[PDB]
DNA sequence: ATCGATGTATATATCTGACTCGTGCCTGGAGACTAGGGAGTAATCCCCTTGGCGGTTAAAACGCGGGGGACAGCGCGTACGTGCGTTTAAGCGGTGCTAGAGCTGTCTACGACCAATTGAGCGGCCTCGGCACCGGGATTCTGAT
DNA sequence: ATCAGAATCCCGGTGCCGAGGCCGCTCAATTGGTCGTAGACAGCTCTAGCACCGCTTAAACGCACGTACGCGCTGTCCCCCGCGTTTTAACCGCCAAGGGGATTACTCCCTAGTCTCCAGGCACGAGTCAGATATATACATCGAT
């Protein structure tokens, strides 16, 4: 006779906890992968070193730029009357923000 | 030769002047500032700092006699007429406000 | 303490719906 | 591979003096000389790397003739370097089974190969996995002379290739022991003297 | 050999349980990769943009503010 | 051995007019160096635009209220142009 | 008997008429009015008088937020599965833009 | 007789029909309203800005347009 | 004394360059501007002006008119992402919407 | 009244360059009024952004480059660099 | 006659999904 | 109500040339001397203006001394508006009289007079509707001699509303009928007494 | 699949009225020639970034079970659509008329600029104590009684 | 509602590195004066914006009809959450080394600057034909049947 939790209950915990800490949520080495892979696409194969600031920029950004984005998805989803999340809901959050979040 | 003292401190402010209006010609914005824009524009940075500062009645809940940046996204976030000159430029080791909707919850 | 402004840091007061 | 490629020769040819880039490009010969007398040598260094690389563009080059500007720029700048020495111990079979030898462990590796008259074989290595191209930006160079027990190596910073580039160099060579002696300079050619004559 | 398989299976639930979501479907996982590389081209193509122009071959911190300005998001505390 | 100034004194100093017995540490002297250096060229990539279109080659202090008022939102705005103004009447005093 | 379409049938000609029509579509006087109501409120009592270009401005720009702002929510709406709009779909697509519209 | 009510109903109605919308609730006709009125708020307040310290006493196009650039919507086509 | 050789004429241009040289200098954008800087804005707004009336035109033959009213314009430069990316802050005026039915609002 | 200057004649002669037997309109004649100084601002706008960066005091016909290679997205950029180019080689070569 | 100038005149080129 | 009453000093004083506002400040009176004696003259005349704006709203204006103010302007500038003169055909009521039929049936509407002594009323009145608070910079002017039967009127762009002033002078004044002359201008002191002395 | 009813794209006049092309004329391009001064370009140098390596370990991978939400189908009722008769005010031209935008003169305070102080702000430096971790109990929720 | 059973927190404790001063020092404010000059102020003109005035008619208002979509109710079923375990690379030091910012001296080109033109672009004017109605219709479409 263990303990299982309510499904769903485990969340609230970890919302709480993770809306009062400030570290970060992406490792530094497979962020610092997948940003090392784009200046090979984009620099014609000559490889840039990366300050090891900007890198902490970058990895800065990115998640307050991408939980702005999926906060609100979350709140498009929830105004349709459904608690969970979809494709097509960050497609909407997405769409209705024009070309800035793309400059 | 007499005794010298600061633009600053002739106008009571704490922001620099003379910083002010070196930035102001020598960083391309006219050909000719007045004399008393700078002035102003220290007052205007002035005001705007110590009223991100009073920051202070944040940090009174976290009982830290340090300030440090969540302390700083807690109230630029938490204030509206400071919310809107920054809402869409973000802090780094930000933190979002404490949220969760209504429908979330149980009962 | 020389500042003490003279303001009111109310509420992210929401719009969209109103005020 | 496509245009890498053109690029790694602006960059090549970007660490030049501005004074001695026709001695070099005519010492190259991949481009015809008839278009070199249409690039102006008055411009900054990137338009003259620029315009070079749209003609090495239009003259379509691949992969040789960019190593040949790698080495021929090493060939006159040896000391932009820092010079190791390894003393061992007991030419076209000697590069065919460099080439069969090195594709041992790590298979996408460019090598290249450049002969002088004095035993002088300058070695170009552009390393890389398996999974990774080769990378030209990381490469290591062999300074070998066949009647020396003497070898010549630029130490890359792609460390760790460096055993099997040694033991696929003796093993490549007629001999058996290697060893690293313990001087290294920036200079090659103090080096060189100082063990071709001792 | 993949590379961009390191935003992880959690690593985006621990993003979305930082943003108020009480429930995840199994798709925004492959899904919002897509959105994170698209958003990290086009920082990075103003950003070595910027640093080319420099004549440097390093990607200096102040050469990211200077590109995510450009985008409309500065990012304060690299100055 | 070259120098790349700051606002960090400053800020350190409007901090004991506010807040006597509080720290910062060197993160948040950033955030709030860059948020001058944010804000002081918003209000002057404002303020000349704005002297610009009236062909004037100069930038007054009123160019600076003008931007002042439209710049920053609402009553926040109400206040700041008090605070430039009372100060500049203590530039014209000394 | 009379003849009466089903309902949606005249509203479908009515789009293909109207996004064809490149003409304001709100008629000048009460904007008018309602544009000269609010130089009262800002200004501190006295009136400004209004070039009769700026009227076809701010007629213009009126149309160039709305216009988008209910077509955005439209589509928010279509994300919901339902055919109609409603004021939940106008606040959330008022909600998806950050400050850009007050900004 | 109430000033605000000149944005009349079939005026909302082929506005939302230019959209591209089928059919529209009984309520919009306070929320369109809304929103124009906050938006115009937020744009003659800088028309008015710029003209009052222009010392000049009526609002030209171009310090109409000056205003809606500042706010984020160029409009070309007014010199 | 020399010949009378505009500064657009040394490069085949359209637009002005001696224009463009002191809206540089006096609308205060630096202290100096160097002499291929116009050269070169004014190739930039030759070719941008260009990819908008070639397209505005491709629509005015569309509707079988000669005079290129705002709606052609709206209709082309809002159809085709090369533009509409760099154009999505601008209103036009008087410039209409695409034609643009949502998915099933269409009987049947 | 007395001098309002504006770009009306360059844009027809550039849609006389393209098209023959087009007329254009007032208005459209405003829009591409508008369009052309406003690209053009911009343009500039990031030329001194990026004179102020790297400390020059001047912007050159390289830091045009970099500005237009910025803002343009993609595939359209590439061929301003080709109008560009083969602009300025054939001033520099006359 | 000489303009038309050479690009590849495309799509809308939704995004929101990729592409 | 109270940005307004301010706002409207602020505007009447702003059209006043910068040596004789202390004049006029003198004939008006409504602050001190005292409070005068801050008004830093060699600045320009928006600041003159904010000046005596904080000043009237330190001691809480209304519009009484605004209309004064306005009146005053007119007693030292008539020659800006235009005058014209009208004839009647067949006192210390007729200021109570006047303020009758105007409240008739155009109810939220402000007038006032001041008196010279020649017979010479100078009165203001700045209309509205019964809907809306009446404007007070469409105002109106009549100056009138009571001893003769002329009267002139300097009536702004409010029209439709010279019929119903010019029949509220008939019937408050002990006459029947009025007729619009038709010489006007707006060089008031010339044309004063031009019915007169022919 | 009809056929009746209904918008509508098509088409010949016509009557514009916005192009647009003409035309002097200037005021802003353009040669011509300095100059100084900012940027190119060698040349060195130290710093900090990449490259490994060992080794912990705290997250990932996976799996598996179960249940709680998404979706689907179905009634039902209303709030919408839609024409219709009305009525009202928007927009039509037309007339003042006038406040007020613009445009010239002409000063005159005033800001650029050049030099000599000279100390205020900046780069190392160094304590030290505010804070980053345990830890152990002392709490607050919560899932099935 | 209770009660074990987890998360959490909090009172106390320890170690440590980043803040707060400290201190030399040096280059950028500052005083002081000169001098063009940008714009402040005053005055004049003409033009477009406002207030009517009638009118006339197209849209707005209300209303009656009616239906179909939004919503609530089952239901069901299956995808995702929550542990358990088990693998595995992220991280932390740690060494190194050398590529390359970052500075410095020096040296040309080149662009601001001033004349001296002088003519491309511009503000007026006239003749328009490219559209804007306007019949009308020939044909597509909706919807009963």
């Amino acid at each position: 006779k263990p303990h299982r939790y309510r499904p769903g209950t485990v969340a609230l915990r970890e919302i709480r906890r993770y809306q009062k800490s400030t570290e970060l949520l992406i490792r530094r080495q497979p962020f610092a992968r997948v940003v090392r892979e784009i200046c090979l696409l984009f620099t014609r194969g000559v490889d840039y070193r990366w300050q090891a600031m900007a890198l902490l920029a970058l990895q800065e950004a990115a998640e307050a730029f991408l939980v702005h984005l999926l906060e609100d998805a979350y709140l498009c989803s929830l105004h349709a009357r459904r608690v969970t999340l979809y494709p097509k809901d960050l497609q909407l959050a997405r769409r209705l923000r024009g070309l800035q979040g793309e400059g | 030769r007499a005794k010298a003292k600061t633009r600053s401190s002739r106008a009571g402010l704490q922001f620099p002047v003379g910083r002010v209006h070196r930035l102001l010609r020598k960083g391309n914005y006219s050909e000719r500032v007045g004399a008393g824009a700078p002035v102003y524009l220290a007052a205007v940075l002035e005001y705007l700092t110590a009223e991100i500062l009073e920051a202070g009645n944040a940090a009174r809940d976290n009982k830290k006699t340090r300030i440090i940046p969540r302390h700083l996204q807690l109230a630029i976030r938490n204030d509206e007429e400071l919310n809107k000159l920054l809402g869409r430029v973000t802090i780094a080791q930000g933190g979002v406000l404490p949220n969760i909707q209504a429908v979330l919850l149980p009962k | 303490n020389v500042r003490r402004t003279k303001r009111i840091r109310l509420k992210p007061l929401e719009y969209w719906r109103g005020e | 591979m496509d245009e890498v490629i053109v690029e790694y020769i602006r960059r090549t040819v970007l660490k030049i003096p501005r004074d001695e880039i026709m001695a070099v490009l005519q010492k190259w010969g991949f481009l015809s000389e008839a278009q070199l007398q249409t690039i102006n040598f008055r411009q900054t260094k990137e338009g003259i790397s620029h315009s070079v690389a749209q003609l090495c563009e239009e003259s379509s080059a691949d992969l040789k003739q960019a190593a040949l500007l790698d080495i021929i720029y090493n060939h006159i700048y040896p000391n932009k370097r820092v010079w190791s020495v390894y003393h061992m111990n007991k030419f076209r079979d000697f590069k065919k089974k460099f080439r069969r030898q090195i594709q041992s462990a790590l298979i996408n590796v460019t090598i290249n190969f450049r002969e002088y008259e004095d035993n002088a074989i300058w070695i170009r290595i552009a390393w890389g996995t398996p999974y990774t191209k080769p990378n030209q930006y990381k490469t290591s160079y062999v300074v070998y002379h066949s009647q020396t027990p003497y070898v010549f190596i630029s130490a890359s910073v792609l460390r760790s290739n460096l055993p099997l580039l040694c033991q696929a160099m003796v093993v490549a060579s007629n001999y058996h022991d290697i060893h690293e002696m313990e001087l290294r300079s920036h200079c090659l050619n103090s080096l060189k003297d100082i063990v071709f004559k001792r | 050999r993949d590379n961009i398989q390191g935003i992880t299976k959690p690593a985006i639930r621990r993003l979305a349980r930082r943003g108020g979501v009480k429930r995840i479907s199994g798709l925004i996982y492959e899904e919002t990769r897509g959105v994170l590389k698209v958003f990290l081209e086009n920082v990075i193509r103003d950003a070595v943009t910027y640093t080319e122009h420099a004549k440097r071959k390093t990607v200096t911190a102040m050469d990211v503010v200077y590109a995510l300005k450009r985008q409309g998001r500065t990012l304060y505390g690299f100055g | 051995r070259s120098r790349k100034e700051s606002y960090s004194i400053y800020v350190y100093k409007v901090l004991k007019q506010v807040h006597p017995d509080t720290g910062i540490s060197s993160k948040a002297m950033g955030i709030m160096n860059s948020f001058v250096n944010d804000i002081f060229e918003r209000i002057a990539g404002e303020a000349s635009r704005l002297a610009h279109y009236n062909k004037r080659s100069t930038i007054t202090s009123r160019e600076i209220q003008t931007a002042v008022r439209l710049l920053l939102p609402g009553e926040l705005a109400k206040h700041a142009v008090s605070e430039g103004t009372k100060a500049v009447t203590k530039y014209t005093s000394s």
